[PDB]
This record gives structure tokens, C-alpha cells and sequence, in this order.
């Protein structure tokens, strides 16, 4: 995916 | 009470590049 | 959007992302209204005809930014959904009339240089500016052209366009919750959301009181940035009833 990871916590 | 007014903009005073586009067609 | 430019930090404060889970991807564009309250489209989050139906857990709200696809540590915020509602006559079916919902955010947003709502529009600054040939500007992430994506977030301003051109340039039945806007083929100027930018606010600032206000959503236009056609955007001031409604009620 182009989209940089995000934290876990908001996943 | 605040809503609308930017902190990096209206806040300090301070115009984006294109706002006076806008102002200049309100008649 | 399309031949619009680079925002500048801090220039949309407001703009949401709407991001969507698993497939990570932008859903849409929205605006935050409050600590608490985000406004979009109604067919950012259903729409029938191309199997959209998002769930509060499917997707997630990203305040603050300017990059597309970064994560923008110690920027941006991202919010849960508690509860989104969708306006019970948006018209999905003919012409999307009413393409409004709101979404309630699990817990409150801090604001900051880059996080601050938008005002809302009473009739009073309806009438003042919503008037064909004042400019208003779009926001979004959205495709640069019809048939790619932005490194960071675009902005364009455009024209009010009035009614019957507005409704002389489509097939589809144009209601007065709905206002179009764009340059004319003649006009020597362009510019157009275009997909990913639905959601989205178009803001208008008050000469009299100098705050944005957000005059319209983007809704939807035939294709993007073609010559003798315009965008349509949800008319905010018409929907407020609805948008107070769920406010004071939930
Ligand atoms: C279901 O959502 C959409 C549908 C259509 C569609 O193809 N439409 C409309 C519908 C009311 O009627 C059917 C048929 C008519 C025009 O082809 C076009 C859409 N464009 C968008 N969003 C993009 C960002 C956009 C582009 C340019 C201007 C603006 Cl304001 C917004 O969402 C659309
Ligand atoms: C959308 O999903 C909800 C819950 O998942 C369901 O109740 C609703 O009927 C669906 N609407 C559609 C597919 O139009």
C-alpha cells in the first residue's frame, strides 16, 4: 500500500 | 466562539496566498 | 482535485481524511464542525449502487494533516467513529439529494495550529454569500485529473455558477439543497474536485466577521474539470435544521 503505516493503538 | 478563524492565519494576522481572490469577488 | 495547487500549512484546519482500514486507502474528505462532530457526504459512507455501506469500525478520521499518504507523527490525530448518521432523505437513488451525514468521534479532538473547526453558516451568511460569481474553496487529496494523486493536500478556489446554468449543464434534476460551481469554458481559469474529494468542505470567507464558513459539501460532478460542466455540493444552510437536530439530540 502507498500509506505509511499507522499506529497500532488506533487500529 | 472560535470556530473559523486559523491559527497560523486569521490568528496571527496573517493572509493565505489566495484568500484576497475570494474577497475581491464579494461585491 | 484538479488544477488546484499545494495548500499551505495550517490553510484548511478543518480537513478531514476519512481513511478507510483494511484496504488502508482515503475514503473521502470531510470537515470537523467541533471537538466532537465531523461532517461529510452521505455517499462517502452508502451508496447502493457502487456497494458502499462503511460501518463506524471500518474506517478511521485523520485530523491535521498535509501529506496524502504520510503518517504525520506529533500533526495529525486520528479518531475513532462512535456513531455516524446519515440524513434519513438523502436521496442516493436519483440525484443524491441531501448527500450530508454527520459522525460522532469516540472522545474529543484536541485542536492546534493544525486541528480547528469550521463555523457553520446561519441564513443570514447564506444570503450574504451565497451568490452566483462569489468564490468559495475546495479541499481535498483526491485524483489530480479525471483519468495521478496528490503528495499533499490540494486547494482550489471556484465561482459560484448561477442556478439554470447550473442545472442547463446536467441531466439530473438539480434541487435547492444543491449548488454548483466552476468557470465557464470561456473564463480563461479552471479547477475541479475530482475523486477521493467528496466530503469535503467548500468555505467561503466573511468579509464582515473574517471566519470561514462552510458553505457547501462536495458532493458530485460528471466526470472532473470538464469544460461545460460543474460541481454540485451539498447546500449546507438548507441542512442545518437536520445538522442542529443531531446535535442537540445525541
Ligand atoms: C455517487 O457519487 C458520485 C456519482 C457520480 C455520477 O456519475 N453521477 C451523479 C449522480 C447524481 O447521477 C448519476 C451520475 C450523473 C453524472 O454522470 C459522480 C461523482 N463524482 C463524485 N465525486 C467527485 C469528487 C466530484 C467530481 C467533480 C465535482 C464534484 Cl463536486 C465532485 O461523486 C460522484
Ligand atoms: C448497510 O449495512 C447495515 C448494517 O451493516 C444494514 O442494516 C443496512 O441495511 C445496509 N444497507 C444497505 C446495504 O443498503
Amino acid at each position: 500500500g502507498d500509506f505509511e503505516e499507522i499506529p497500532e493503538e488506533y487500529l | 466562539a472560535d470556530c473559523g478563524l486559523r491559527p497560523l492565519f486569521e490568528k496571527k494576522s496573517l493572509e493565505d496566498k489566495t484568500e484576497r481572490e475570494l474577497l475581491e469577488s464579494y461585491i | 482535485i484538479v488544477e488546484g495547487s499545494d495548500a499551505e500549512i495550517g490553510m484548511s484546519p478543518w480537513q478531514v481524511m476519512l481513511f478507510r482500514k483494511s484496504p488502508q486507502e482515503l475514503l473521502c474528505g470531510a470537515s470537523l464542525i467541533s471537538d466532537r462532530w465531523v461532517l461529510t457526504a452521505a455517499h462517502c459512507l452508502l451508496y447502493p449502487p457502487w456497494d458502499k455501506n462503511f460501518t463506524e469500525n471500518d474506517l478511521l478520521v485523520r485530523i491535521g494533516k498535509h501529506s496524502r499518504t504520510r503518517y504525520e507523527r506529533n500533526i495529525e490525530k486520528i479518531s475513532m467513529l462512535e456513531k455516524i448518521y446519515i440524513h434519513p432523505r438523502y436521496n442516493w437513488r436519483e440525484n443524491l439529494d441531501r448527500d450530508i451525514a454527520l459522525m460522532k468521534l469516540k472522545k474529543p479532538v484536541a485542536f492546534s495550529d493544525y486541528i480547528h473547526p469550521v463555523c457553520l453558516p446561519d441564513r443570514e451568511t447564506a444570503a450574504s454569500l451565497l451568490q452566483a460569481g462569489y468564490k468559495g474553496r475546495v479541499t481535498g487529496w483526491g485524483n489530480l485529473k479525471e483519468t495521478g494523486q496528490p503528495s499533499v493536500l490540494q486547494v482550489v478556489n471556484l465561482p459560484i455558477v448561477e442556478r439554470p446554468v447550473c442545472k442547463d449543464s446536467t441531466r439530473i434534476r438539480i434541487t435547492d439543497n444543491m449548488f454548483c460551481a466552476g468557470y465557464k469554458p470561456d473564463e480563461g481559469k479552471r479547477g475541479d474536485a475530482c475523486e477521493g474529494d467528496s466530503g469535503g468542505p467548500f468555505v467561503m470567507k466573511s468579509p464582515f466577521n473574517n471566519r470561514w464558513y462552510q458553505m457547501g459539501i462536495v458532493s458530485w460532478g460528471e466526470g472532473c474539470d470538464r469544460d461545460g460542466k460543474y460541481g454540485f455540493y451539498t447546500h449546507v444552510f438548507r441542512l442545518k435544521k437536520w445538522i442542529q437536530k443531531v446535535i442537540d439530540q445525541f
